[PDB]
Order: structure tokens, then C-alpha cells, then sequence
């Protein structure tokens, strides 16, 4: 129940079926309700010496693997009347042959709106809808219901079925692809079409605030600001900018007569709280000073 | 910002001869290409979608494909009507970007401009002012030279000549250029 | 049927700020981003920016920043841009798929001036002169139109900020000027 | 806020009444008529200008200060020369107690307790808080110790009248007007108290707006915002928890999840009826 | 609701697909205990072209409450 692969088995080439399972089987397959894949057969060789395949309830399974496999493992003419299953394998999976491909892209921060060509199987009737399918991606090493368009007429109507993504971080990378949901109709099946799974980076925007600042001087003249970075950077950070100010004295101290005997002048539930701070972080979305654009450095 | 590179700037070719735009990216498209059409009125019509998608009633003849980073638009077999502007347009990426442009011209036998020179006329003159006017009219391929203000006609739709006005004739088809004065 | 009518042409005064309309019809505007591009005459197309009517949100192309602003009224289904040079047409587009006409914004300080127009004669070519006229179009023919054959019409090319336009024919010139409600005829 | 003299916390911002955070310029609180903070605590950090604040004795304001978070103010870091108007306060180390510069924190005589007093000293009345215009009247009072009806400060709202917001009496019409402009929260009336809903065992009697108990489980109709609600998590299930009746219709798109069955049952298990439609896709 | 399905409302090849829609009853013909041990037998299932029984499947658990 757990295998959606069997690629785990990496180095597996050959089985030589010196031994076989009872109706002389050398690979049986037997009621895996998830598995999608035997091995990736466009880079995966297995060569099976004697015996047969057996092949019944693996429902995710599509026919064109199982018969892919036979191909692969020289064991094409060996299968006998129901030894693979022509109803119980890949009966509930997406086995779509066809081609989608994205009319239209936009980014926004937040967003990414999307087109895609209208697919529309013999009997339209057959097509439940489109799904769209988007994961954050980091590396290009890799759920929505979309109702179907408005049929009837085909002129000049941009029927082409899309969607708002609207949750989205800032300047992200999302694997993102389409598929036709389609009816297993009396006839030779229609398995329809999915696009390709294509990349999409939404925008940056404007950083975090920097995190965790302190001010501190080692010396009468030096002062160290050292700082984390901000938690969400919503792009790649360039610089920092620092800006200082010196602060005139308290303009009182100049009039206070300190001989008047009040001469104390200044020596110049915790997930309730982790909430609180996070509260206010979920809150928060001329002239000229001496400054400076701090570049690859958390300190100055 | 990705660079669309398209070419050739202009392409002459004659009815039913099949033809090829390229458009070469910057960055990597990943098949973001459309292909726009635009007419002599002005008007924008996209072609093709996807890199080879062809957009509804748009002409079988019309298609796309891409090898690299090279994207083609290639015509089968040219119809007096798609003798106009054609530009591609990115959609891989943030500030959409174009390709220069490609304009159809027809090619024809070459052919000498019929030069004529006309002095100021009466009226111009009483008012003060004179400007005399040299017309070009007939000839084919477009690029010519006169020796002020110019006016090129565009493509002759019968006879597929061009013609030119200065105010105020060196062409392929002279071993030494036409002269005209009064 | 997906149709986006534009505005103008837009006659505006130089420093003058002009808005000009594309307004949607065969679809639910909200849903669908509005493309804008601007072309020179004789030149290529450039993206300006996009807006998504549902939610007003917009985007520029940086060399656009400050020179255009877009802005949809949902309650009209029109998307509308304001401008702040010389002509320049405007193009709106539904996520690039269905184009508006184009609006043509000419920049210019120049008054109405009806043209002085010119015969001129010394096969046989015979040629008309139209001179520093303003501002465009002006409609000419030759017999009434009835002589078509051979005859070749010139653009008009803005001349000192007046316009100049000639004809020829190959074997009367009728002159008709909109603006100034001129319509002469030189033998 | 010049006159700002109670502040009552019958709802806190996390167990806080007060919270002054990140007001960069903020150099001074000077809420001088602040008297009372009547329930939650303080909380006042990172205002990397603000002073005077050590000259504030909170124990004048809350019963308990130990709760009290004021950190991180240009006050810790001692640059603030908090100096009061008697370079004349009342001293509470013992020290001077001031809001401002020109300021100072009132202090009254132990036996006005809570009451407040005039300038002179003398007692405001025992239902007043903080404040008063005249002594020993009720009807003069700045606030209520307890509650207010008609110009004055009682011990409790007597019958005909119900407690409301913790802090006025109100008449049944006023309830009743509160139930019918949601016809959100439909008012009811229970332990003498004009309130939102009907507490836990009970159901609203529709006539007289009286909280009656149930017999068995409470009847509750749950109207779904845009007629739709989608049940993708434990989580989202529980929203639904004690619903009798749905007006809408609900999705359910549940991939997994600890406990559930039981959970689910637990609180989707008394829905009796859906007057839309129920989907279940891809669970 | 019985009357109100039309054509391919409900999927005659994508419901129960992959079920057990046992209909008939195979009864129990010896139990045997041990104190670690339980030996049964029960009917022989023979479908009609028999080729087509891959054969059977035996279901245990550890159960106080005959409310299973
Ligand atoms: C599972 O596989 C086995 C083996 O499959 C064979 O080997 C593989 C590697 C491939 O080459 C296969 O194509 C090939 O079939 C199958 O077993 C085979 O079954 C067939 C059909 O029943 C037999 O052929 C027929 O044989 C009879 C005569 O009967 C044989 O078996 C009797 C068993 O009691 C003996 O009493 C007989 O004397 C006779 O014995 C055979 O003698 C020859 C030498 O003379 C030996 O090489 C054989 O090995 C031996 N048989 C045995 C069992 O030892 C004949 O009248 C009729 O015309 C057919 O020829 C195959 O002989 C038999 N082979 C083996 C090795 O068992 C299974 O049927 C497969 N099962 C399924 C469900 O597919
Ligand atoms: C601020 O004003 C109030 C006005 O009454 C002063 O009294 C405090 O009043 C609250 C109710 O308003 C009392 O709290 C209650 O305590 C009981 C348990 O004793 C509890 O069952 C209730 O739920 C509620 O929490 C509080 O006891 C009472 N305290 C005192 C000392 O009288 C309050 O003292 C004033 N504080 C200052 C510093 O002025
Ligand atoms: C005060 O500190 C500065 C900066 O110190 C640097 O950062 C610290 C966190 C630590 O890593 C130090 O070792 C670093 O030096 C001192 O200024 C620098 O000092 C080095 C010699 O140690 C010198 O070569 C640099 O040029 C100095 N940089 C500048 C801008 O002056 C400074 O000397 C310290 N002073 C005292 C009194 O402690
Ligand atoms: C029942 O109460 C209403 C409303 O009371 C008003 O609002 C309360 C919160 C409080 O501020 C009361 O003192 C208010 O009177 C009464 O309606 C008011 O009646 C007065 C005359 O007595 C009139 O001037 C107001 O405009 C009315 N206000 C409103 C909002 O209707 C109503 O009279 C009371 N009924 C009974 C029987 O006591
Ligand atoms: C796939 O594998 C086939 C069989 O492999 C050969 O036999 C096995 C038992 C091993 O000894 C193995 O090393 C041998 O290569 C090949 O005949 C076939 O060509 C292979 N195909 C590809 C594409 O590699
Ligand atoms: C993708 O590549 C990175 C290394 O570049 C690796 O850490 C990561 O695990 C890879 N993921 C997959 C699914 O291959
Ligand atoms: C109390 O209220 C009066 C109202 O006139 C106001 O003047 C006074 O300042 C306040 N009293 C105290 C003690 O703050
Ligand atoms: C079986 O009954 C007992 C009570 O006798 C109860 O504790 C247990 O949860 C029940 N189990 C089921 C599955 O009903």
C-alpha cells in the first residue's frame, strides 16, 4: 500500500526466475492501491530470464508501464489470457498521452496567473474539469480543481481555462503543472492530456525587518551594530542601509542647578508570549544623516 | 530583461514561397513565443502561442517550432495577404519583451524610377515662397537615393513598385544615376 | 465575442497629460489581465505594464514608471491609461490575445491652417502640391475621382510643425481639408 | 488621550490591558488621568525614546504589577533625566511620581481605595473609580466602580435591568433592538445579563430572548460564509463542532489525519441535516 | 433518488473496481485451539471458470469486543 515506485530497488537488472511463484510467474504484482511506477523505463534496464508477469488490482498502475516492462525485460510474448488484467490495472489513474501547454503567465509578489490550452475530449460531456497542481520548488529537480471553460461556440472566444494562484511567498520558485480530469467512458478510453511541469518564480518584494539588532562601543569613538537577517527576505538581500544620527544633550541639563541636593544625575505561558511577538511580525504585512549601504556583512 | 533577437529586419519573397522568421532569446524562453502579426491598418493579431500552438482560424499555413534558442515562424506558402509586419514577444518572464520586427516585402523584376521635375508653381511663387518637387515613381527594389524633405509610398498593391517625392536619382538599376533639372 | 474598443486619436497640446479608454465587451473584465504597448511610427512595439481589473493591482516596464498610469473602472468594464515628445500609437490587449485598435496621440503645439495648394506641370506625368496645412487629414483626388488609374499620393510629412503632401498622375486636382472646411480644385 | 481614566481589560490583548510597542518617537506616556486598569496587565517594550516611566508607580493602577512586562525603553538603558514638576508629586527608594515633565501621577489617601478624591482630598464615592467631579456623590463620578445607569454609578443592575459589557445596565427593549438588528451575535438574556449567546447546555427561547437549557443536544444552525465550506483537516471539522443544521453546502477533501472517525464523528456527528449539496473529493 | 442518474452519472468501470463485493458465504468446517494455535477449515470456493480463483485470504485480530 505504501509504494508509489518500485525505483528503490536502484541497481536491480536482472531477475532469472530459476524459482517462480505458482502459474510459473517470475514478477507478480498484486494489489498495490498506489503504485504509479515500476522503474522510469526511459533510463532503467531489467532483463527477467524465465517466467511470466502477473498483473491484476494495481489501480494506479497504467497499462502502458506493464507493457513498457515487457518490452524492457524480453518477456513480450510470454503472457498468457489474464495473467495482466485489463480491468484492474490503471482503471483509477492519469494516464494522459496528450500534451496541455500554458497560453499565459503572470507574476505578481503573491501571485501567478495562469492560462493553458481548452482540452476537449470526443464526447465533451466526458471532460469533469482541468486540475492544476503547484509545489514550492527550490531546485528543478521535481492542489486546484479548475471547473471546465464555456463550450458551444468556437469562433473567437479565448475559452482558455486558467487560474489565480493567489497564496504564494515572494520570490519563489513553483513547480507547477495542469491535468485534464476525464470520464473512463463504454468504449476505447480517452486518457486526455497534462502539460509539462514548468517553473515559475514569483516576484520579490520588500524585505523583513532586520532581526535581532544591538548597538554596542568598545571604544569613545567606535561603535559596533551587529544584526540577523530579516526572517522573511523576499528576495536576494543586496545591502543593508545604516543610518546614524548623533542626539543633542537634554536640553533641561543645561538649566537643572545640580548643588540643589537632588544631585542624582543618570550613570549614562511562554507560547502566550511566542504568539505576541508573532503578532505584531503578522501586523507588519528630504535631507540627509551620515549612513552606509552595508554589503555582505551582518555588522558595521 | 530577456533579449529577443529577430530576424532578417526585412524578408522579400514572391507568392507561394514558403518563408522563416527567427527570434533568438537572451535567457531561456522555455517556449514562452508568441508570434503577432500586424497589418498595414495598424491592427495586432496573435498567431501563435506556446513556441507552435496556432490560435483559432489562423491559417495552416502558419506555424512555429524552435530548435535551441532559436524560435521560428514559418510560412508554407505565402498568400498576397501576409505580405505585412511580424514580431515575437516573450512571455518566460517579468517585463515582456519583443523581437525588432520583420517586414514582408514582395520581390519583383527590378525596375528604373520614371523621374520628373516640376518648378515652383506661379502661385507659390506670388506668395513668396519656392519649392520644387522631384517625383521618383515606379521602381523596385525600394532602396534609392536622391541628390529638403522625403516621402516614400509604400508598396504599389498592383505592380508591387515603390515611389518617392523630395521637396525642397541614384538607384541598382543605373550604372550612373538619372538626371532630371530645368 | 472578445472585443476591446479603443479612443482617440488624442490631439493634445505639448505638456499636456492625456487618458485614453479600452473598453471590454464579451467577457467578465475582472478576470483577465490588460496588456499595454507603445509604437512609434514606423518603429517596433514595447510593453508598458498590465492591470488586473478584479483587484486594481498593476505592473510597469521601468523605462515607464512615471510616463504611465493604469487604471480600471470595473463599473464600465474600461481600463484606461493617462500619459505625460511627437506621435505615438497605443495599443490595450487582453492577455495579448485580443488587441484594441490603437489610439494615435499626437504631440503638438500647432492651430488649425488650411492648405495652399498648387498645380504642377513644366506618356506625361503632372503632379499637385499641398503645402503647410494643419492638421491631418486632407482628401485628394483627381476629375472628381473619376481619373484613379496611375496616380500616386503621397505621404504627408510634418514640415516646421505644417504639413506637406503631394500627388502625381501619369496619362484637375480636387483638395478637401476637414479641419478648416477647405476643398479646392486646380486645373 | 487627555482624560483616558479607566481602562477595564473584560478583553485582553494576551493577558494585557495595555501595550505600547514599537512607537519609535514616543518619548512620554502622558495619560495623567490614567487611574485604574481594572483587569490584565502592562505591557510596554522597545520605544527607543521613551521616558518617564520609572516615574509611574503601577501599583496605584493594578493590583498586580508582577505580571507587568516594560523592557527594552530608552529608560533601561539610563539616558532619561525624568525630571517631575517639583525640580510638588507625590513620592512612593522612595520617589517622585509624574506622567510628564509638567504632570503628576495623582495619589489620593489610603482610605479613598480605588474611589479617587477631589484636589482637596477628599473621598469621591464608594461607586466611583479613579475620579470624580464632587465627593461623595455617585452621580458626579468620572467612571463606574461597578456599574452605570442613568447618570450614576450602582452596585448592580436591578431588575428590570440586565448587566451589559460588564459595565452598563441596559432595558430588555435595548436587548431586544441588539437580537433584531442581526435578524454578528443575536442577544439573549441569562443570569441577568444582556449577552451574545446562549451558554454551553442551553437555547435560545425566541419569544421572550431567555437562555432555556436543552433537552439533549442544543439545536445549532451553522450558515456558511458564500454557502460553501471545504473540510480538508481536523481542524477545519471543528469549526463546524455542535452544528445540527448546514445552510450551504459542504466539501470534504481529507487526506488524512491523527484520530479521525472519532474526531470527525465528534464534530460532524450531530449534523442532521445540509440544504445544499455534500461533495466528497479526493479524500 | 432512484430514477434521477443519466448516463455516466455513476461510473459502472470506476466504482468498486478494486473491491471485495463478496456476495456468497464460505462457513467455517473445523476450528481447532491450542493455547498459541488456532487450525480452521472452512468451504471450498470454486468460481465457474476455477482458473479465475487466485486463491484465499485469511483475516485475524486480537479482539475483547465481539464489536468488531
Ligand atoms: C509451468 O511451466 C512448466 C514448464 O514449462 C516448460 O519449460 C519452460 C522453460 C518453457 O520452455 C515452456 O514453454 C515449457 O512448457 C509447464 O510444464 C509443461 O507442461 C506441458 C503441458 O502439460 C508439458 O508438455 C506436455 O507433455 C505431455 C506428456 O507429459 C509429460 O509429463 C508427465 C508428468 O507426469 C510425464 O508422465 C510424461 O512422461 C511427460 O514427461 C515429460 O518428458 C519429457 C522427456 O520425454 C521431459 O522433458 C518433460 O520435462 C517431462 N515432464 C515432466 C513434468 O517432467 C505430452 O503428452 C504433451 O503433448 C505435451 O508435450 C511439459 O512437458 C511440461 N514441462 C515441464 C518441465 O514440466 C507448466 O504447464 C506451466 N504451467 C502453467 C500454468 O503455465
Ligand atoms: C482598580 O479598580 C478596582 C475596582 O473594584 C479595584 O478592586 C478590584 O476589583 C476587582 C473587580 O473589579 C476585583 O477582582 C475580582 O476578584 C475576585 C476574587 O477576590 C474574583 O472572583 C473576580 O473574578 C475578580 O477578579 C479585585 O479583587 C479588587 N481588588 C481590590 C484590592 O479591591 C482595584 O483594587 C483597583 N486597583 C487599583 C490599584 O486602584
Ligand atoms: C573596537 O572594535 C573595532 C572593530 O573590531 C572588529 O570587530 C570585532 C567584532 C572583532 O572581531 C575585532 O577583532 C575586529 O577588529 C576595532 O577596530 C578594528 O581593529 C582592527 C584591529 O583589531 C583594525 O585592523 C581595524 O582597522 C579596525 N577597524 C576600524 C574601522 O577602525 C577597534 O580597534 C576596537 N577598539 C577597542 C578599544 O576595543
Ligand atoms: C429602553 O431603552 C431605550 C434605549 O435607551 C437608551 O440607550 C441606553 C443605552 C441608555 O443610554 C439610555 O439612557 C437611553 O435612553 C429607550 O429609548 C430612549 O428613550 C428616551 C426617552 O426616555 C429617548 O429620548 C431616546 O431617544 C430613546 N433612545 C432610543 C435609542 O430608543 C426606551 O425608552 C426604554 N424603554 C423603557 C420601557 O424603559
Ligand atoms: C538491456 O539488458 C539486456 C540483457 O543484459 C545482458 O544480460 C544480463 C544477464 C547481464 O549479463 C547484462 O550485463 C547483459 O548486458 C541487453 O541484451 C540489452 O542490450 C540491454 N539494453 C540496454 C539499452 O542497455
Ligand atoms: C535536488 O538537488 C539538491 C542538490 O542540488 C538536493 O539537495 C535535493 O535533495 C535534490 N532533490 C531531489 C528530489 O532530487
Ligand atoms: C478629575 O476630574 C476633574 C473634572 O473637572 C479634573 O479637573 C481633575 O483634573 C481630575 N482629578 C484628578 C485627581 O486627576
Ligand atoms: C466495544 O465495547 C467497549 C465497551 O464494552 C468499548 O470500550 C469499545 O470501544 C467498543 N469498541 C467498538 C469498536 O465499538
Amino acid at each position: 500500500y505504501a509504494l508509489v515506485s518500485l525505483s528503490f530497488f536502484r541497481k536491480l537488472r536482472l531477475i532469472r526466475g530459476e524459482t517462480l511463484e505458482i502459474g510459473n510467474y517470475s514478477f507478480y504484482a498484486l494489489d498495490n492501491q498506489n503504485l504509479r511506477q515500476l522503474w522510469d523505463w526511459s533510463k532503467h534496464n531489467l532483463t527477467i530470464t524465465q517466467g511470466k508477469l502477473f498483473f491484476h488490482y494495481n489501480p494506479k498502475l497504467c497499462l502502458s508501464e506493464i507493457h513498457k516492462m515487457e518490452e524492457v525485460s524480453g518477456t513480450k510474448g510470454r503472457q498468457e489470457r489474464n495473467d495482466i488484467a485489463l480491468k484492474t490495472n490503471g482503471d483509477q489513474a492519469s494516464c494522459e498521452n496528450e500534451l496541455l501547454k500554458f497560453s499565459y503567465i503572470r507574476t505578481s509578489f503573491d501571485k501567478i496567473l495562469l492560462r493553458w490550452e481548452p482540452y476537449w475530449p470526443p464526447d465533451f460531456r466526458d471532460l469533469l474539469g482541468f486540475m492544476l497542481f503547484y509545489k514550492e520548488a527550490p531546485y528543478q529537480n521535481v492542489v486546484v480543481d479548475i471547473d471546465p471553460p464555456l463550450r458551444s461556440n468556437d469562433p473567437k472566444s479565448q475559452n482558455h481555462p486558467g487560474w489565480l494562484m493567489r497564496g504564494l511567498k515572494p520570490w519563489t520558485q513553483y513547480a507547477i503543472f495542469v491535468k485534464t480530469l476525464v470520464t473512463f467512458s463504454d468504449e476505447r478510453r480517452t486518457y486526455g492530456a497534462k502539460s509539462d511541469i514548468i517553473y515559475v518564480q514569483t516576484d520579490a518584494t520588500n524585505p523583513s525587518v532586520p532581526l535581532d539588532p544591538i548597538s554596542v562601543s568598545n571604544s569613545s569613538s567606535q561603535i559596533i551594530l551587529k544584526w540577523k537577517p530579516p526572517s522573511d527576505p523576499n528576495g536576494n538581500i543586496t545591502h543593508y542601509l545604516v543610518f546614524w544620527e548623533r542626539q543633542a544633550e537634554d536640553s533641561e541639563l543645561f538649566e537643572l542647578d545640580y548643588c540643589l541636593k537632588g544631585l542624582k544625575l543618570p550613570s549614562r505561558k511562554e507560547l502566550e508570549e511566542s504568539s505576541f511577538r508573532k503578532t505584531f511580525e503578522d501586523y507588519l504585512h528630504e535631507e540627509h544623516r551620515p549612513f552606509e549601504k552595508v554589503v555582505n556583512k551582518e555588522s558595521l | 530583461d530577456i533579449q529577443m533577437t529577430q530576424s532578417p529586419s526585412s524578408l522579400s519573397a514572391s507568392l507561394g514561397e514558403r518563408v522563416s522568421l527567427t527570434c533568438r532569446a537572451s535567457q531561456d524562453i522555455g517556449g514562452n513565443l508568441y508570434w503577432l502579426q500586424q497589418g498595414p491598418d495598424g491592427t495586432i493579431k496573435r498567431l501563435i502561442y506556446a513556441t507552435s500552438s496556432l490560435d483559432s482560424g489562423v491559417p495552416k499555413r502558419f506555424s512555429g517550432s524552435r530548435s535551441g534558442s532559436d524560435y521560428s515562424l514559418t510560412i508554407s506558402s505565402l498568400e498576397s495577404e501576409d505580405f505585412v509586419d511580424y514580431y515575437c514577444l516573450q512571455y518566460s518572464s517579468s517585463p515582456w519583451t519583443f523581437g525588432g520586427g520583420t517586414k514582408l516585402e514582395i520581390k519583383r523584376a527590378d525596375a528604373a524610377p520614371t523621374v520628373s521635375i516640376f518648378p515652383p508653381s506661379s502661385e507659390q511663387l506670388t506668395s513668396g515662397g519656392a519649392s520644387v518637387v522631384c517625383f521618383l515613381n515606379n521602381f523596385y527594389p525600394k532602396d534609392i537615393n536622391v541628390k529638403v524633405l522625403n516621402s516614400w509610398t509604400d508598396q504599389d498593391s498592383k505592380d508591387s513598385t515603390y515611389s518617392m517625392s523630395s521637396t525642397l536619382a541614384t538607384h541598382k538599376t543605373s550604372t550612373s544615376p538619372i538626371v532630371k533639372s530645368f | 465575442q472578445v472585443q476591446l474598443q479603443q479612443s482617440g486619436p488624442e490631439l493634445v497640446k505639448p505638456g499636456a497629460l492625456v487618458k485614453i479608454s479600452c473598453k471590454a465587451s464579451g467577457y467578465t473584465f475582472t478576470n483577465y489581465d490588460i496588456h499595454w504597448v507603445k509604437q512609434r511610427p514606423g518603429q517596433g512595439l514595447e510593453w508598458i505594464g498590465w492591470i488586473y481589473p478584479g483587484d486594481g493591482s498593476t505592473k510597469y516596464n521601468e523605462k515607464f514608471k512615471g510616463k504611465a498610469t493604469l487604471t480600471a473602472d470595473k463599473s464600465s468594464s474600461t481600463a484606461y491609461m493617462h500619459l505625460s515628445e511627437k506621435s505615438a500609437v497605443y495599443f490595450c490587449a487582453r492577455e495579448w490575445a485580443y488587441w484594441g485598435q490603437g489610439t494615435l496621440v499626437t504631440v503638438s503645439a500647432a492651430k488649425t491652417t488650411a492648405p495652399s495648394v498648387y498645380p504642377l506641370a513644366p506618356s506625361v506625368t503632372l503632379g499637385c502640391l499641398v503645402k503647410g496645412y494643419f492638421p491631418e487629414p486632407v482628401t485628394l483626388t483627381w476629375n472628381s475621382g473619376s481619373l484613379s488609374s496611375g496616380v500616386h499620393t503621397f505621404p504627408a510629412v510634418l514640415q516646421s510643425d505644417l504639413y506637406t503632401l503631394s500627388s502625381s498622375v501619369t496619362v484637375t486636382c480636387n483638395v478637401a481639408h476637414p479641419a478648416s472646411s477647405t476643398k479646392v480644385d486646380k486645373k | 488621550f487627555p482624560n483616558l481614566t479607566v481602562i477595564r481589560g473584560s478583553r485582553l490583548f494576551f493577558n494585557y490591558a495595555l501595550v505600547i510597542f514599537e512607537m519609535v518617537h514616543l518619548k512620554e506616556l502622558g495619560l495623567y488621568n490614567l487611574m485604574n486598569i481594572t483587569r490584565g496587565s502592562v505591557r510596554i517594550e522597545k520605544n527607543n525614546e521613551l521616558c518617564y516611566l520609572a516615574t509611574i508607580d503601577w501599583s496605584r493602577i493594578l493590583d498586580s504589577v508582577e505580571d507587568n512586562h516594560i523592557v527594552l525603553n530608552k529608560d533601561d538603558n539610563e539616558e532619561c533625566g525624568d525630571i517631575c514638576p517639583g525640580t510638588n508629586c507625590p513620592a512612593t527608594q522612595f520617589v517622585e511620581r509624574c506622567w510628564t515633565h509638567s504632570h503628576c501621577q495623582k495619589v489620593c489617601p489610603t482610605i479613598c481605595k480605588s474611589h479617587g478624591c477631589t484636589a482637596e482630598g477628599l473621598c469621591c464615592h464608594s461607586e466611583c473609580l479613579g475620579n470624580c467631579s464632587q465627593p461623595d456623590d455617585p452621580t458626579k463620578c468620572v467612571a463606574c466602580r461597578n456599574f452605570y445607569l442613568d447618570g450614576r454609578c450602582v452596585e448592580t443592575c436591578p431588575p428590570p435591568y440586565y448587566h451589559f459589557q460588564d459595565w452598563r445596565c441596559v432595558n430588555f427593549s435595548f436587548c431586544q433592538d441588539l437580537h433584531h438588528k442581526c435578524k454578528c451575535h443575536q442577544y439573549v438574556i441569562h443570569n441577568n445579563k444582556c449577552i451574545p449567546e446562549c451558554p454551553s447546555g442551553y437555547t435560545m427561547n425566541s419569544s421572550n430572548l431567555l437562555c432555556t437549557p436543552c433537552l439533549g443536544p442544543c439545536p445549532k444552525v451553522c450558515h456558511l460564509l458564500e454557502g460553501e465550506k471545504t473540510i480538508d483537516s481536523v481542524t477545519s471539522a471543528q469549526e463546524l463542532r455542535g452544528c445540527t443544521v448546514i445552510n450551504g453546502s459542504l466539501i470534504i477533501n481529507i487526506r488524512g489525519g491523527n484520530n479521525l472517525a472519532a474526531e470527525l464523528e465528534a464534530n460532524l456527528g450531530l449534523i442532521e441535516e445540509i440544504s445544499g449539496y455534500l461533495k466528497i473529493r479526493r479524500s
